[PDB]
RNA sequence: UGUCCUACGCCGGCAGGCGCGGGUAACCCGUUGAACCCCAUUCGUGAUGGGGAUCGGGGAUUGCAAUUAUUCCCC
């Protein structure tokens, strides 16, 4: 059976959210040995949803400038994070990954509607693919912000942010950013 | 018992060849081991006190892998980034005299011989020692 | 490792404070006149292992490495690592030390003044030399 | 006074070949490359100026444009006027400047005193 | 404020090292450097010391992250 | 104060 | 009795020489597991690990590899290995078996058979 | 890319010298033996060994001439 790095199962995962079920594609056919693929996913519209979500997480955390080309390094960081998530929580790392992505994704966004000069924003609904993208982006941004100047390690930082986002506590950067975004979206109307 | 060097993990093979240079004992060791740099592109001295036999192991194994190589060729192989200061960094070769006396001390033990072509390559005794040590590393890797 | 009972937290060498919790090479580097390279060479010639810490040292090792760093030529340190190769006055291969650096730059500045060269006058005005 | 462990009288009496190790690398390279005719005439003018002088009085200045010179030990006590492109300056050659050029004894540019700026 | 880390062990530090360490599930050099304010080199050296004692299992070793797990 | 022989171009430096 | 195919990726080309052998996959005189990018060593083993150990018992593949970098290099080597297996089971083995392994390979990753057509634009 | 591009050896910490060969060029440089990247060591969140300027000494090339640092090398 296909195992992530030859160790991680992919049949035990369950998707809580119906909205993100069709775009979080890791379950049966999309399970790969390595997150690295070097296959095209931005060639045409909606093709990046077919891409495994571990590859999305890999491609989204080397985004910062001085590490903008290193991808084997990135999947090594993802490996260390997944190991320490297993030895911390005990569950499968893909399950808690799916939970963090589901609970970190925003549901309503404020958007400028009108003209230049009217700063009054209107709250609009959120696409599920954009919800997945923003969840991964916020997780990666929290991983950066927790690992700037400390002994605390970047893979360990991604693990801590992922666990904090999945259990829903107000300690992940994604959770607090999503909560303030939701409350301002409610306040806009 | 048919094994070869390329079927042996390279870093452990270099380490074991350095250990063989220990328990062999004889090699022409310079009095400047504890003062010298190792390339003009490098900033500090090598951290390991016993770098000379490790570098000799790397030189011998690269000579086995590809022959017809001179001192300048090994100097080019051991190059890397010259941090040019605030200036943009470039590529720089290694130290000429260090690799030259490594080659001279390595042929001083009758492992390496001079080519008529102009280059320099390995003795049959050298390849016998190399695939013997490759045999020991293979035995210590496939059984551990 | 273990708890060293004879630990010197702050050292005083050549009228200079040394942080004893730092590594021996970089604690010796911390004083003026010697960097990491000459510290590594003087430590390799002093037969002292690099791993152990500055406060985790005995007094004989400290005084003997001071003795090595005082007179490099007698202890087989070759004549290209030295700070001043050929002095104007006596031309002696010697290390310069912390207060020695201040005094030697002061007298170099003074001789550049009294010669009235371009470099001395540029230092007098206080502008860029190179 | 003592230069590189050697006093002035020995340096004046020191022969021509062994100054090629008692100088800096730039001066040793320049002396290896060889001196040309103009400063050879300058050096002979220095000799004629130093012998044709009263013992108590200072020898007369010789004016020159050559700032390419390295200073030899024969030139101590000499009264040399050096051009900087506009005017000559009067320099007495002390013996502690022996490892220098004449070009640093005539600065070709004035120091900058910044005034109040105009419409920039 | 600056963070003060002791480079060498104390008696209370050694007591917390020999006893309070192997019930922390995850073991990194970073967490040992963080919880009781010691330098990372000292925490690492104590970590291979406890490994050579045979008291803590190793999960993986690398240049950046080296992860261990408490016994049984 | 000015030295004996120096020119005004160099006396501006002093 | 033997076939010679190639695998291209950007600039890197790896020529696979496939012969009825004794179950050895040799890449430039080195086996698959002892290629340097050990972080990306699973991609080189994906045909071998995914397709099983079973009918690779009598296949000797010698891969002579030139050009490219490291990632494009190992991708070219793995695509050459897959194409060598497809070509050998097309030529000397029945049609349905090679159709089956092609179906499995395309079902896993499309680049295992066809090369990436995009390259460095001037 | 090349009649200044360099192969090889020796003397060399080191820029570089010395004796020798090829190339007016898919041939010799040159399987152009690159660098990030990878794999092991040490450093461990502080103006730190990060970052390297600005200065002080020597050495070697380039050039009729390097002084107003040409350039590079060693502390």
């Amino acid at each position: 059976d296909i195992k992530l790095f030859g160790k991680w199962s992919t049949d035990d995962v369950q998707i809580n959210d119906i909205s993100l079920q069709d775009y979080i594609a890791v379950k049966e056919k999309y399970a790969k040995y390595l997150p690295h693929s070097a296959g095209r996913y931005a060639a045409k519209r909606f093709r990046k949803a077919q891409c495994p979500i571990v590859e999305r997480l890999t491609n989204s955390m080397m985004m910062h400038g001085r590490n903008n080309g290193k991808k084997l390094m990135t999947v090594r960081i993802v490996k260390h994070a997944f190991e320490i998530i297993h030895l911390l929580t005990g569950e499968n790392p893909l399950q808690v990954l799916v939970n963090a992505i589901i609970n970190s994704g925003p549901r309503e966004d404020s958007t400028r509607i009108g003209r230049a000069g009217t700063v009054r924003r209107q709250a609009v609904d959120v696409s599920p693919l954009r919800r997945v993208n923003q969840a991964i982006w916020l997780l990666c941004t929290g991983a950066r912000e927790a690992a700037f100047r400390n002994i605390k390690t970047i893979a360990e930082c991604l693990a801590d942010e992922l666990i904090n986002a999945a259990k829903g506590s107000s300690n992940s950067y994604a959770i607090k950013k999503k909560d303030e975004l939701e409350r301002v979206a409610k306040s806009n109307r | 018992p048919g094994v070869t060097v390329k079927d042996v993990n390279q870093q452990e093979f270099v380490r074991a060849l350095a250990a063989f240079l220990k328990k062999s004992g004889k090699l022409k060791v310079p009095e400047w081991v504890d003062t010298v740099k190792l390339a003009k592109h490098k900033e500090l001295a090598p951290y390991d006190e016993n770098w000379f036999y490790t570098r000799a192991a790397s030189t011998a194994r690269h000579l086995y892998l590809r022959g017809g190589a001179g001192v300048g060729s090994m100097t080019k192989i051991y190059g890397g980034r010259q941090r040019n200061g605030v200036m943009p960094s470039h590529f720089s070769r290694g130290s000429k005299s260090v690799a030259r006396r490594v080659l001279q001390a390595l042929e001083g033990l009758k492992m390496v011989e001079k080519d008529q072509d102009g280059g320099r390559k390995l003795t049959p005794q050298g390849q016998r020692d190399l695939d013997r040590i490759a045999g020991q590393v293979a035995a210590a890797n496939k059984k551990h | 490792l273990v708890i060293p009972e004879k630990f010197q937290h702050i050292l005083r060498v050549l009228n200079t404070n040394i942080d004893g919790r730092r590594k021996i090479a970089f604690a010796i580097t911390a004083i003026k006149g010697v960097g990491r390279r000459y510290a590594h060479v003087v430590l390799r010639k002093a037969d002292i292992d690099l791993t152990k810490r500055a406060g985790e040292l005995t007094e004989d090792e400290v005084e003997r490495v001071i003795t090595i760093m005082q007179n490099p030529r007698q202890y087989k340190i070759p004549d290209w690592f030295l700070n001043r190769q050929k002095d104007v006055k006596d031309g002696k291969y010697s290390q310069v030390l912390a207060n020695g650096l201040d005094n030697k730059l002061r007298e170099d500045l003074e001789r550049l003044k009294k010669i009235r060269a371009h470099r001395g006058l540029r230092h007098f005005w206080g502008l860029r030399v190179r | 006074f003592t230069y590189r462990g050697v006093d002035l009288d020995q340096l004046l009496d020191m022969s021509y070949e062994q100054l090629m190790q008692l100088y800096s690398a730039r001066q040793r390279r320049r002396l290896n490359r060889g001196l040309r005719r103009k400063q050879h005439s300058l050096l002979k003018r220095l000799r004629k100026a130093k012998k044709e002088a009263p013992p108590m009085e200072k020898p007369e200045v010789v004016k020159t444009h050559l700032r390419d010179m390295i200073i030899l030990p024969e030139m101590v006590g000499s009264m040399v006027g050096v051009y900087n492109g506009k005017t000559f300056n009067q320099v007495e050659i002390k013996p502690e400047m022996i490892g220098h050029y004449l070009g640093e004894f005539s600065i070709t540019y004035k120091p900058v005193k910044h005034g109040r700026p105009g419409i920039g | 404020d600056k963070l003060n880390n002791l480079v060498l062990f104390d008696k209370a530090t050694y007591d917390k090292l020999c006893k309070e360490v192997p019930n922390y599930k995850l073991i990194t050099p970073a967490v040992v450097s963080e919880r009781l304010k010691i330098r990372g080199s000292l925490a690492r050296a104590a970590l291979q010391e406890l490994l050579s004692k045979g008291l803590i299992k190793l999960v993986s070793k690398h240049r950046a992250q080296v992860i261990y797990t408490r016994n049984t | 104060k000015v030295p004996k022989g120096t020119s005004s171009y160099q006396a501006e430096w002093i | 009795q033997s076939v010679q195919v190639f695998g291209r990726k950007k600039t890197a080309t790896a020529v696979a020489h496939c012969k009825r052998g004794n179950g050895l996959i040799k890449v430039n005189g080195r086996p698959l597991e002892m290629i340097e990018p050990r972080t990306l060593q699973y991609k080189l083993l994906e045909p071998v690990l995914l397709l099983g150990k079973e009918r690779f018992a009598g296949v000797d593949i010698r891969v002579r590899v030139k050009g490219g970098g490291h990632v494009a290099q190992i991708y070219a080597i793995r695509q050459s290995i897959s194409k060598a297996l497809v070509a050998y089971y097309q030529k000397y083995v029945d049609e349905a078996s090679k159709k089956e392994i092609k179906d499995i390979l395309i079902q896993y990753d499309r680049t295992l058979l066809v090369a990436d057509p995009r390259r460095c634009e001037s």
